[PDB]
């Protein structure tokens, strides 16, 4: 009895096949972490477009089909990193985990979704090459070597009066820097200088003040985060983890209630209740992996750890 | 299925 | 890569 | 339920 056609995609691979109509978030998710051998999947989860087109990540603990997904078929998911270590040299233990947030924030980068100054961009656009095609070889890599590829974010391409040549240029002299390097450290050391940018692992929500004044709540691995309407890069206010003794809901409010007593209480509103409850899930989940990652290694973490080192 | 939490890890407290 | 259950 | 919600997620105390 599997009547519920699925497509799951992930970064670079999609999975077609048919569930049980009883099917379990969970088992769904099973499904997919096996048939790609994923191990390290506490970072990981299952978007969907509901049916007014927002994205929605799916509850592994109720039916599948039981969620507000939508009625076409097959349903469409796209298997995404959720969750963001604090660092990934020290957490991102094996190569497909590696590869799968190098290319989802690769593409966030390229698509303009997490800023990236052009500096920046062009040491990423750097690492990204050497990954793709190894050591840089003049033999080969001729004048025009990188004219196909997509390296750079189209606003540091449409802001700069450099022409395309010239940011190949910018980017093979660093590129000829890695020589040598193996192609799994160069995505390492992308990713290393990825997780420093500010809106690197940032969910962001729309929100109100008690004036009614537009901000946005910024959620991290490390607490909260409250911005001014016109920038996402620098928190007005930050609310880590150890300074909140409660945030308490009430149908489309939130307030963030100190641990210093002698501080304040700030109140804001999320637009729609369901907005609201997605803001308590994701900050119980991203405060649970905080107080995770500070605890030992389980078993299976000495263990991937030490075949990963194994592996050299 | 009786997974009971949200995501793929559990849930403390 | 692409799996698919035809 | 409808309109109504309310939770108080109080953080672990040292």
């Amino acid at each position: 009895p599997k009547t519920i056609s699925v497509r799951v995609t992930t970064m670079d691979a999609e999975l077609e096949f048919a569930i049980q109509p009883n099917t379990t978030g969970k088992q769904l998710f099973d499904q997919v972490v096996k048939t790609i051998g994923l191990r390290e999947v506490w970072f990981f989860g299952l978007q969907y477009q509901d049916t007014k087109g927002f994205s929605t990540w799916l509850k592994l603990n109720k039916k599948v089909t039981a969620q507000d997904v939508r009625k076409e078929s097959p349903l469409l998911f796209k298997f995404r990193a959720k969750f963001y270590p604090e660092d990934v040299s020290e957490e991102l233990i094996q190569d497909i985990t590696q590869r799968l947030f190098f290319l989802q924030v690769k593409e966030g980068i390229l698509n303009d979704d997490i800023y990236c100054p052009p500096e920046t961009a062009v040491l990423l656009a750097s690492y990204a090459v050497q990954s793709k095609y190894g050591d840089f070889n003049k033999e080969v890599h001729k004048s025009g070597y990188l004219a196909g590829d997509k390296l750079l974010p189209q606003r540091v391409l449409e802001q700069h009066k450099l022409n395309k040549d010239q940011w190949e240029e910018r980017i093979q002299v660093w590129h000829e820097e890695h020589r040598g390097m193996l192609r799994e450290d160069a995505v390492l050391e992308y990713l290393k200088i990825a997780q420093d940018l500010e809106m690197y692992g940032v969910n962001y929500f729309s929100i109100k003040n008690k004036k009614g004044s537009e901000l946005w709540l910024g959620v991290d691995a490390l607490g909260l985060n409250i911005y001014e309407q016109n920038d996402r890069l620098t928190p007005k206010i930050g609310f880590p983890w150890s300074e909140i003794r409660n945030i308490s809901f009430n149908d489309k409010k939130f307030v963030i209630k100190p641990i210093d007593k002698k501080a304040p209480d700030f109140v804001f509103y999320a637009p729609r209740l369901r907005i609201n409850k997605r803001i308590l899930a994701l900050c119980m989940g991203n405060h649970e992996l905080y107080m995770r990652r500070r605890k030992p290694d389980t078993i299976e973490v000495q263990q991937m750890k030490a075949q990963a080192r194994e592996e050299k | 299925g009786s997974w009971k939490y949200p995501d793929a890890f559990e849930l403390s407290g | 890569a692409a799996a698919a259950a035809g | 339920g409808g309109s109504s919600w309310e939770y108080i997620w109080t953080l672990p105390s040292g």
